[PDB]
């Protein structure tokens, strides 16, 4: 799963 | 950091990304919020990019360990690098807390600080074996929705990616792969229905955050 | 490093490698060869792998920041971080001194360590603004050449891994793209020459090298 | 230029 990849 | 300009060290933090050099990047970002000013959008980008990366190093260094961990050696080192990650977040929380947070007004910066408040407890609690560090997660998420929801488009990046983290945090902390699929949905849904409102430019930014809550609910369903 | 077991210093110096944590894998490194015993071949290889991805990354960050470098932050930044790449170089040399170069007796160990001592003057090299530091790097290759050529077969990989990084120092640092090439061109030779020689095993380890003075042969020529 | 990726 991906987070934000600010 | 304490003697050197704030202006030097926000430019010194743009030459060390360029550099890939995360832990200096951090170093200079906590000496410019040290400062005690406000830090403009760029610079709170900054100030994330760096911390980011440091702890994303650090994450992915645990998780390799911890794995193999499944004498004490593996132990130590996995604590080794467990104590640095949490020294890390205790000290992003640290400078969330002194003090960006209390003079975050805008709901542009508090709702960035906010989502990074939750997510520094997110990682905390990766590696916590713990619920009181997961209801600050939860907590620090939960009040930046609700002023992104009450003061932001659907749309803003700030407010997909905190939801996007949030809907993470569900599935991957908080055992709730119900709620982090009902999340990444009705974000997506609801940003999908305000891109008509944007220009290009901000379309473009909008719709590649929605592939990640895309490509989570993919993963996800 | 000084209270840890040196079995443990190499146990975490491999977890760090796979933990791609390169700076704990040096100092855990460091520790060892400090406990004042020869490395083994596999312990070598580990000293070189920790130091040469880090002192990699600040030469990465070095020429990001040099051609930026092209008021003072940007030269200070990058005297920051050549600082710390020259301290760096200087602890890699100073294990090298002391005593890895005087205790190491076998060809295989002398011109490992040898040719390290160039690397390691080579990236002083690159930064240095001089000829010292150039002479040092030439002569710690030639005395490495010289054992090598004696005492190795040519298809040996760190007979092609000094002789392939003695070209890069000739072409780079030394300004002799002649003595580069030629010295490229006679090393792949050779070591062509030999391979019938190994198993397939030891076939595939030259050829991976000789590929690389192949390569930089193709730059150059 | 490639250098030995030891």
């Amino acid at each position: 799963a991906m987070s934000f990849q600010s | 950091m304490g003697s050197m300009e704030r202006a030097s060290l926000i430019q010194k933090a743009k030459l060390a990304e360029q550099a890939e050099r995360y832990e200096d990047m951090a170093a200079f970002m906590k000496g410019a919020v040290e400062k005690g000013e406000e830090l403009s959008c760029e610079e709170r980008n900054l100030l994330s990019v760096a911390y980011k990366n440091v702890v994303g190093g650090q994450r992915a260094a645990w998780r390799v360990l911890s794995s193999i961990e499944q004498g004490p050696e593996v132990r130590e080192y996995r604590e080794k690098v467990e104590t640095e990650l949490q020294g890390v977040c205790d000290t992003v929380l640290g400078l969330l807390d002194s003090h960006l947070i209390k003079e975050a007004g805008d709901a542009e910066s508090r709702v960035f600080y906010l989502k990074m408040k939750g997510d520094y407890y997110r990682y905390l609690a990766e590696v916590a074996t713990k619920k009181r560090i997961i209801d600050s997660a939860r907590s620090a998420y939960q009040e930046a929705m609700d002023i992104s929801k009450k003061e932001m488009p659907p749309t803003n990046p700030i407010r997909l990616g905190l939801a996007l983290n949030f809907s993470v945090f569900h599935y991957e902390i908080a055992n709730s792969p119900e709620e982090a699929i009902s999340l990444a949905k009705t974000t997506f849904d609801e940003a999908m229905a305000d891109l008509h409102t944007l220009s290009e430019d901000s379309y473009k930014d909008s719709t590649l955050i929605m592939q990640l809550l895309r490509d989570n609910l993919t993963l996800w369903t």
